[PDB]
């Protein structure tokens, strides 16, 4: 847990809009938080796990511990519940919300971050060089 | 603590040029450079970056025209056919981060530039004629006419005259530039000291000393 | 390929007084912006980056804000001091295999101040001039505000608009005052001709211009 810590700076992207209306956002409020361009800041206070997001539109922070869940307000605004584990060397995340899921992966490759999210199939790829 | 170009001179449309930035103070091993340019009277652009690691990224339009290598301490940027539109004042400088050592924080060391003129003109040296009085104050002036390229240093007895010194920009007609210089001294320094203004024109190798006499 | 977009591209204001320019991102770029200032001849220095972070002995009168597109640097307590063109760049690095480092179009600040009449100095063709055939007759015109000076020659009673060939300081960052040097080029044979020459600055100070002359 020592690779992910730190400030990271977002470099390319990959189907971020089909994604997101996916999880359901809306076509004006998609494309507003398209444009921005997330961080992506990683702590660890003690044993429990900080990452926070600064982007422009909306800036987004969540705290836990590793393979409790926990719940959370996700930057488009849904209400989940969410647990986060690290699997394999990579740090998963899923989020359950209204019967629904999703997974976010966030695996380290090279000098980089690289970060999988998948809602049925539908899958987005950002990537994220250390600042 | 410290980067400096040379190198830049005037060249003919199409014969390569290669600039030099020198370093003194970090290591390129550390540290990022970068090139900027600025035509003259113009906006500052930015040609493109080396990393410590040898990697290079150019500007958009830079691409094809300009290459970016280092050494040891220096880092070069090699102008691949020079048009006339290539004719600037080159910086060379430091990015760094928070503290040290990346980019995103911008340039914090920058040199003095060193000057690129393109063109298929001849180098020809000025003519200095010195501006005296043939009341509290006395002005005096130095004529620098006549010269190609530009940059021409005017400086009043080696320096240690600098204050009270106007030195106009340079003005082109023909192929051909012109400039003034006054320096305005009390009325008691001089004609008691004796006072000189020293013109320097690297392009052909040129230095002159008018002393100004009434 | 990002594009940075100053506004204004010139603004004057009086000492003590108060600036704002105006940078715009093409695409969103974070908070990494620095701004720069820099004075004629001399290379850039480094104001503010980060968009709001001072950079090491810069006076807090610079407040940098902004995020994501649209940034503004902006100047209190103007200083004679802060005259000068001021540029901002893109500092995010790699995205999408490009590299943003791009520069502001600049913005030119003027520090306005109580008007200053200029100290009008005329000087004839050496003698060195002269044994090449060449007779220039210069006038400088030194440190006056504002920046329009209206300046005419005259040979023997009669204005002479034909060889003039101006040249101006940017403003000075002792005393905010500009100077001129205003050139008179003719041939040794047109010069021996006459003997009256004269130099005449009009300006906003006096009702009546200043004239400085000689006579051959």
């Amino acid at each position: 847990c020592d690779a992910f810590v730190g400030t990271w700076k977002l470099v390319s992207s990959e189907n971020f809009d089909d994604y997101m209306k996916e999880v359901g956002v809306g076509f004006a409020t998609r494309k507003v938080a398209g444009m921005a361009k997330p961080n992506m800041i990683i702590s660890v206070n003690g044993d429990l796990v900080t990452i926070r997001s600064e982007s422009t539109f909306k800036n987004t922070e969540i705290s836990f511990k590793l393979g409790v869940e926990f719940d959370e307000i996700t930057a488009d605004d849904r209400k989940v519940k969410s647990i986060i584990t690290l699997d394999g060397g990579a740090l998963v995340q899923v989020q359950k919300w209204d019967g629904k899921s999703t997974t976010i992966k966030r695996k380290r490759d090279g000098d980089k971050l690289v970060v999988e999210c998948v809602m049925k199939g539908v899958t987005s790829t950002r990537v994220y060089e250390r600042a | 603590q410290s980067v400096e170009e040379s190198g830049g001179r005037l060249v003919t449309p199409g014969t390569p040029l290669t600039l030099t930035c020198t370093v003194s103070g970090f290591s390129l091993s550390t540290y990022y450079m970068s090139w900027v340019r600025q035509a003259p009277g113009k906006g500052l652009e930015w040609i493109g970056i080396i990393y410590p690691s040898g990697s290079t990224y150019c500007a958009s339009w830079a691409k094809g025209r300009f290459t970016i290598s280092k050494a040891s301490t220096t880092v070069d940027l090699k102008i691949t056919s020079p048009t006339t539109e290539d004719t600037a004042t080159y910086f060379c400088a430091r990015p760094d981060n928070d503290g040290t050592s990346g980019y995103l924080s911008g340039f914090g060391l920058w040199g003095q530039g060193t000057l690129v003129t393109v063109s298929s003109a001849k180098t020809t040296p000025p003519s200095v004629y010195p501006l005296a009085p043939g009341n509290s104050m006395v002005t005096l002036g130095c004529l620098v006419k006549g010269y190609f390229p530009e940059p021409v240093t005017v400086t009043w007895n080696s320096g240690s005259l600098s204050s009270g010194v106007h030195t106009f920009p340079a003005v082109l007609q023909s192929d051909l530039y012109t400039l003034s210089s006054s320096v305005t001294v009390p009325s008691s320094t001089w004609p008691s000291e004796t006072v000189t203004c020293n013109v320097a024109h690297p392009a052909s190798s040129t230095k002159v000393d008018k002393k100004i006499v009434p | 390929d990002v594009v940075m977009t100053q506004t204004p591209a010139s603004v004057s204001e009086p000492v003590g007084g108060t600036v704002t320019i105006k940078c715009q991102a093409s695409e969103d770029i974070s908070r990494y912006l620095v701004w720069y200032q820099q004075k004629p001849g001399q290379p850039p220095k480094r104001l503010i980056y980060k968009a709001s972070t001072l950079a090491s002995g810069v006076p807090s009168r610079f407040k940098g804000s902004g995020s994501g597109t649209d940034f503004t640097l902006t100047i209190s307590d103007l200083e004679c001091d802060d005259a000068a063109t001021y540029y901002c760049q893109c500092t995010y690095g790699t995205y999408a295999g490009s590299f943003f480092y791009s520069f502001g179009g600049g913005t030119e600040v003027v520090v306005e101040r109580t008007d200053a009449a200029p100290t009008v100095s005329i000087f004839p063709p050496s003698s060195e001039q002269l044994t090449s055939g060449g007779a220039s007759v210069v006038c400088f015109l030194n440190n006056f505000y504002p920046k329009d000076i209206n300046v005419k020659w005259k040979i023997d009673g009669s204005e002479r608009q034909n060889g003039v060939l101006n040249s101006w300081t940017d403003q000075d960052s002792k005393d905010c005052t500009y100077s001129m040097s205003s050139t008179l080029t003719l041939t040794k044979d047109e010069y021996e001709r006459h003997n009256s020459y004269t130099c005449e600055a009009t300006h906003k100070t006096s009702t009546s211009p200043i004239v400085k002359s000689f006579n051959r």
